């Protein structure tokens, strides 16, 4: 820092970040009864004297799937009408393929959502009707058939992945075809030349750029959504939201079905050894100890996934702003759509979650030369409309903000309003007009 | 040789050796699922479709023929009122073809809703919106 | 607490690391403007970072390089009012306190 | 308010606000064992009887305790270099020495 | 008893650290928006321009 110098980035790179955010985890719909009495009826009628105590459980359940079913469609459902991409692919040398449906693969995903998918294991898959295939398992039955025996279901999602998938695609298709106009009115097609710089005329940086380098940021932006690509495709766990969501409700399912072997201070910890050993009228007492210790490892459940049912609709809503922002639009809000001026962000499906490929507009090799606050041409301080006067180092020049593209002060790039002896830094120099020459 | 019962993950018995002839059976969970009961407004119609959330519906309509379904009532099953769904498979509603907004969501793209045929619930795979390409 | 099994773990950002950070980010904010949290810091004399905000929120470099000495004035006598707010308040604190 | 009647300020005054915000709370590392059964080797088998439900506590306090790790992390840890102040602070007439 | 008590402990921390993470994402937001650059959102950072 100095008080004269200044840096301004005479280059740029098109730099891609990946953002997880989770929206949604699997819907479970324990039943009380199948859980807490095994298949017994005064285990059941003593259960009954807890009055509609599981019923709360039932319904905070049945809301928390709601709940996800809202967040998915908050999330993907943006857009009520379906885009789909031109049959041909040339958006002004840009490399779209990979971040396109494939229309090749069975699912119609793209390879980046593919790469996902893969890189994503669901224990429960829910939707797939494992029975029928869990008594024919051959080796030890997983963790889905041991849950379908105390009470836990998976209810699949509303939306499919292929579903899910396809909204995905409708606000690709939409995003490099009609640029933003789609996310608030009828999708106004533009070319994606032309919608980039009108981004780049977003973030301070003027149209002429783009078009004097319209390669070598094509070239760029593919070089970078395949080192991404790649990123993802090697990396150790970049999807760690997602699996950390994954793991956690998994994790919690086991933890429920483990709480039924354990005994909770009574003689045993299996129900129907316990009625047929002791006849009910003494054995109430290890029933109603089985009871109490059943009802409480179930409300613990059912508090830890409202509290993760919270955390995770307070993702999906910053989900669908990021969406809403970055994919519908360019948000001028730094840090948001990635590091660096925003750009464009692509939306990508990914299991439980959804995935944001930040294309942001970074500065690259700069050099420091000189700045001056105001230019005094004949007793007048003279100020730059756009950008700041830098100086080659004997001639003054007026520059864009954010990229070095010096121009001659003239009258028209500069403003004049002063007296050139208020501003504390008017350096001596000359400015033209195209009207004095004439 | 030594081995009797059987075991998993979550502590759970899932095989059991025979003692009487020496061979292994592994068990598995009956039935077990969750009944939704589809329906439109009451003020409308009361017609209802029951869905059997999560289970090969063809083992429901065994145990129907079988009567050993814990839920006493019975929905009519005439053939035409069965659609084997990753939810399950509704029972009472047809399927059609046909792609409209959801109203009655069920799961897996799935939504039933009320329209004349002459009045009767019919599923369908949800239409996400008018698919709309941009020139 | 401590005696009865109660313990707290220290965070592992200590104060005086969470300072340093919080005097890289006044560093990066005061002599390179906003550069630094998109790229490269690219270094802006602080008049014109001024000016770079004051035409951000819509008035011209003009209204601040024509009453700068004012405007640093008015800074001044500002931060030294926010420290004298924070020493008589006995409350400003309130949600860290809570 | 009037039909032709517009009011424009001939002035400007540059206020400082202060915005406090919570980033992080102190994390707790309760124990079951202590905590339950204070030196009882009975108690702890006891204990036991109640299945996996401190190793659940103690998770949760874990999770707790990352979380405001990065928590503070995400607040502060914005920025992958230390900025340095020049040495010689005059920012155009602006003080920040406070 | 003392699970009961702990078991309401860690549900309240929980909860505590759910607002605590709400609010360090709001600080994360504000330090993104307001100190790496100017925000135009009005009244979000600071009351005025
Ligand atoms: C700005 O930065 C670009 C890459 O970030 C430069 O493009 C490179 O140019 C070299 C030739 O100089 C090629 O060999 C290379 O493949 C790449 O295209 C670009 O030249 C640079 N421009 C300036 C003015 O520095
Ligand atoms: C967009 O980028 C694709 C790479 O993901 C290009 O596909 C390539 O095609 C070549 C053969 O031409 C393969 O060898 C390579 O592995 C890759 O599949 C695609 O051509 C490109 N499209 C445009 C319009 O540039
Ligand atoms: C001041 O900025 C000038 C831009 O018009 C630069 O002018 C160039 O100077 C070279 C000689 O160094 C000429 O050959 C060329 O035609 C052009 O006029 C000039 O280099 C620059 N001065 C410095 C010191 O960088
Ligand atoms: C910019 O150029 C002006 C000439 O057009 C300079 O004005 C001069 O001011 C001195 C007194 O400082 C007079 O003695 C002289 O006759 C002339 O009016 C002005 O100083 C200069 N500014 C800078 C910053 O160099
Ligand atoms: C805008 O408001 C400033 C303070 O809010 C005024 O500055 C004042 O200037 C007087 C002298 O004129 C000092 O005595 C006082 O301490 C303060 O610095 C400034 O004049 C005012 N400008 C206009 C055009 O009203
Ligand atoms: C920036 O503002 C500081 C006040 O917080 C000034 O420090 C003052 O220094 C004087 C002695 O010069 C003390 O008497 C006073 O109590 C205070 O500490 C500091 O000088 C100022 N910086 C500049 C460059 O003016």
């Amino acid at each position: 820092y100095s008080n004269n110098s200044i840096a301004i980035p005479t280059n740029f790179t098109i730099s891609v970040t990946t953002e997880i955010l989770p929206v949604s985890m699997t819907k479970t719909s324990v039943d009380c009864t199948m859980y807490i009495c095994g298949d017994s009826t005064e285990c059941s009628n003593l259960l009954l004297q807890y009055g509609s105590f599981c019923t709360q459980l039932k319904r905070a359940l049945t809301g928390i799937a709601v709940e996800q079913d809202k967040n998915t469609q908050e999330v993907f459902a943006q857009v009520k009408q379906i885009y789909k991409t031109p049959p041909i692919k040339y958006f002004g040398g840009f490399n779209f393929s990979q971040i396109l449906p494939d229309p090749s693969k069975p699912s119609k995903r793209s390879p980046i959502e593919d790469l996902l998918f893969n890189k994503v294991t669901l224990a429960d898959a829910g939707f797939i009707k494992q029975y029928g295939d869990c008594l024919g398992d051959i080796a030890a039955r997983d963790l889905i058939c041991a849950q379908k025996f105390n009470g836990l279901t998976v209810l699949p999602p509303l939306l499919t992945d292929e579903m899910i998938a396809q909204y995905t695609s409708a606000l690709l298709a939409g995003t490099i075809t009609s640029g933003w106009t789609f996310g608030a009115g009828p999708a106004l097609q533009i070319p994606f030349p032309m919608q980039m710089a009108y981004r780049f005329n977003g973030i301070g940086v003027t149209q002429n750029v783009l078009y004097e380098n319209q390669k070598l940021i094509a070239n760029q932006f593919n070089s970078a959504i395949g080192k991404i690509q790649d990123s993802l495709f090697s990396t150790p766990s970049a999807l760690g939201k997602l699996q950390d969501v994954v793991n956690h409700n998994a994790q919690a399912l086991n933890t429920l079905v483990k709480q039924l072997s354990s005994k909770f201070g009574a003689i045993s910890s299996v129900l129907n050894d316990i009625l047929s050993r002791l006849d009910p009228p003494e054995a109430e007492v290890q029933i109603d100890r089985l009871i109490t210790g059943r009802l409480q490892s179930l409300q613990t459940y059912v508090t830890q996934q409202l509290i993760r049912a919270a955390e995770i609709r307070a993702s999906a809503n910053l989900a669908a702003t990021k969406m809403s922002e970055c994919v519908l639009g360019q948000s001028k809000r730094v840090d948001f759509c990635g590091k660096g001026y925003h750009l464009m962000s692509f939306p990508q499906s990914a299991p439980h979650g959804v995935v944001f490929l930040h294309v942001t507009y970074v500065p690259a090799q700069e050099k420091n030369f000189t700045t001056a606050p105001a230019i005094c041409h004949d007793g007048k301080a003279h100020f730059p409309r756009e950008g700041v006067f830098v100086s080659n180092g004997t001639h003054w020049f007026v520059t864009q903000r954010n990229f070095y593209e010096p121009q001659i002060i003239t009258t028209d790039n500069t403003f004049v309003s002063g007296n050139c002896d208020v501003v504390i830094g008017i350096v001596n120099n000359t400015v033209y007009d195209p009207l004095q020459l004439e | 040789p030594f081995q009797q019962f059987g075991r998993d993950i979550v502590d759970t018995t899932d095989a059991v050796r025979d003692p009487q002839t020496l061979e292994i059976l592994d068990i598995t969970p009956c039935s077990f699922g969750g009944v939704s009961v589809i329906t439109p407004g009451t003020n409308t119609s009361n017609q209802v479709a029951v869905l059997y959330q999560g289970v090969n519906c063809t083992e429901v309509s065994v145990a129907i023929h079988a009567d050993q379904l814990t839920p006493t009532w019975r929905v009519y099953s005439t053939g035409s009122n069965v659609f084997q769904t990753r939810a399950g498979c509704l029972i009472g509603a047809e399927y059609v073809n046909n792609s409209y907004e959801c109203d009655i969501p069920i799961g897996a793209g799935i939504c039933a809703s009320y329209q004349t045929q002459s009045q009767s619930i019919i599923a369908y795979t949800m239409s996400l919106g008018a698919e709309n390409s941009v020139a």
